[PDB]
């Protein structure tokens, strides 16, 4: 309303447009995120109602913090702090020179911790993409955009229509299962960690199926024995050409044993034995983690 | 199920 | 491992903060628990009329004791307030809700569609956007895995008897959720297998089986008055296969405490 003046737009999503603003009273700069409400004329948007109620329980240094939420007859703003850029433009910036490898680690550090307090307080994310991962020039990364978050108090059903973009999708996604777990988070930082090494996607699929033979070609086609259960899967076919697991070290090859250890428990085929944001903030891969401060705006 | 709550 | 520590502290500590306030219907000049059992047993049918989750169902009623909390509702309101309370519930657990078209005709075109619209505006603007609030079915999923031997029968009779007690506001709106999950599993492993309230919940809980007692005493008197109740949706609900029939099951005489 009134207190806050528009600098400049910054971004679009989930039907809205979001702008850098500034509150003229007290001189706060915020991320303006609106929602019009009336193009479906349903009331507030579903997505909006797990966005706000379960991100105002979430107040942690690698969560991006909802600071207000105002609600008129007509409109729905949601102010969140704001933060410079996304870690998808910082890669991109850093192409020719690369990320150096302890601002990495800390990146990595720091994402457990923030997806190991939303897990602790019995929330998925769902959508963790470089995009969606905000940075300072501090050397601070957050998680941000909520919007595909559920609770898992009860179990949460898988939707075709709500899914993570296909690059950092889990195989048991892909491969049909009913529920969500929250190994689809640790999945999705494991492909962020490998990307952020090579600069490059690791699992880069043009479609489910595609998508899914990237992986396959590298962690090796599944079996029983790998995974108890993938052969009964829904999408999963008993034509699945049967590819080799590839060694890490050819995969990610500026790690040393403790970085390719990690990465190879964040990938676990069986979701069940795939690492935990709290065990993998115990690995002997951040024993000597500190926080690097970035060169941002290239 | 449908219905008006008559109280 | 431990995340799951960490959600069953979590909940045992928001189910406190999202608590209605035990004797608010006493001050609510125009609604009584009579008609607030009418409204919560409609809603049950309109879960099974859409075909939606349980724990939308739990939800609403647990949204509905905190708006009447805090406003008070003449009669031709409170069917309002309990619709909007389920379309919120449906946007905040469903994969997608019923549209609201759905909720104006569900109630016999009784409101407008800019009612429905604005009374789920008041409805957050009164709750604060607080919607994640803990249920007893919640409750009951966490204490389910310390089943090993999982037991369908059990795990249905559980629901059932926790479904009941949303019904009836004079004993249970001074249990917590945690509680009446407690008491809930407890009488339907006993029903069921005849084994009691284990170990490995005792020390998850911190609930003895004797500090459930208060709570078992009341909700066993619902399972035998079941029959004769003057709401009887969820025993209908809950005689259909998906259930394993346990609403069907005989009740045991006494439960020797």
């Amino acid at each position: 309303m009134e207190n806050f003046q528009k600098v400049e737009k910054i971004g679009e999503g989930t039907y809205g447009v979001v702008y850098k603003a500034r509150n003229k009273l007290t001189g706060e700069v915020v991320a303006l995120k609106k929602i019009r409400l009336d193009t479906e004329t349903e009331g507030v948007p579903s997505t909006a109602i797990r966005e706000i109620s379960l991100l105002k329980e979430l107040n942690h240094p690698n969560i991006v913090k909802l600071l207000d939420v105002i609600h008129t007859e007509n409109k729905l703003y949601l102010v969140f702090e704001f933060l410079h850029q996304d870690l998808k433009k910082f890669m991109d910036a850093s192409a020719l020179t690369g990320i150096p490898l302890p601002l990495i680690k800390s990146y990595l550090f720091q994402l457990l911790q923030g997806l190991a307090f939303c897990h602790s307080h019995r929330v998925l994310h769902r959508d963790l993409k470089p995009q969606n991962l905000l940075i300072n020039t501090e050397g601070a990364i957050k998680l941000a955009d909520f919007g595909l978050a559920r609770a898992f108090g009860v179990p949460v059903r898988t939707y075709t229509h709500e899914v993570v973009t296909l690059w950092y999708r889990a195989p048991e996604i892909l491969l049909g299962c009913k529920y969500y777990s929250t190994a689809v988070d640790i999945w999705s930082l494991g492909c962020i960690f490998a990307e952020m090494v090579t600069r490059r996607a690791l699992f880069p699929g043009d479609s489910e199926i595609d998508q899914l033979f990237r992986i396959f070609r590298t962690l090796g086609t599944p079996d029983e024995v790998v995974w108890p259960g993938v052969t009964s899967m829904p999408d999963y076919k008993p034509s699945f050409p049967k590819w080799a697991r590839q060694d890490f070290s050819k995969v990610v090859p500026p790690l040393d044993e403790d970085g390719r250890s990690l990465l190879s428990q964040m990938l676990h085929y069986d979701p069940n034995k795939r690492i935990s944001a709290k065990a993998a903030l115990a690995h002997p891969f951040f024993q000597d983690v500190t926080k690097p401060v970035p060169h941002l705006r290239l | 199920a449908r219905k008006r709550l008559e109280l | 491992p431990d995340y799951h520590e960490d959600i069953h502290t979590y909940l045992r500590e928001m189910e406190v903060k999202c608590k209605p306030k035990v004797g608010y219907m006493k001050k609510q000049p125009d609604i009584t628990n009579s008609m607030r059992a009418i409204l919560v047993d409609w809603l049950v049918e309109v879960g099974e009329e859409y075909k939606l989750q349980n724990e939308t169902l739990h939800l609403a009623v647990n949204y509905i004791d905190r708006f009447l909390s805090s406003m008070s509702v003449l009669r031709g309101k409170l069917q309002l307030v309990g619709t909007a309370a389920m379309l919120l519930a449906s946007k905040f657990e469903e994969i997608y809700p019923p549209e609201v078209a759905e909720f104006v005709y569900i109630t016999d075109d009784t409101y407008t569609k800019k009612q429905v619209l604005r009374m789920e505006h008041l409805v957050l603007k009164v709750l604060t956007f607080d919607l994640a609030a803990p249920t007893v079915n919640q409750f009951l999923t966490q204490y389910f895995l310390h089943q090993q031997p999982a037991n369908c029968k059990v795990e249905s009779l559980a629901m059932f008897l926790g479904e009941l007690s949303l019904i009836d506001a004079d004993p249970y709106l001074k249990y917590l959720p945690s509680v009446i999950a407690g008491a809930a599993f407890h009488l339907a492993l006993y029903t069921v297998t005849g084994q009691s309230w284990p170990e490995s919940l005792i020390r998850k809980t911190g609930y003895t089986l004797e500090s459930l007692k208060p709570c078992l005493m009341d909700l066993h008197q619902t399972y035998l008055k079941a029959p004769q109740h003057a709401q009887q949706s969820i025993r209908e609900k809950y005689k259909n296969s998906k259930y394993h029939g346990v609403s069907l099951l005989n009740p045991p005489e006494t439960l020797n405490l």
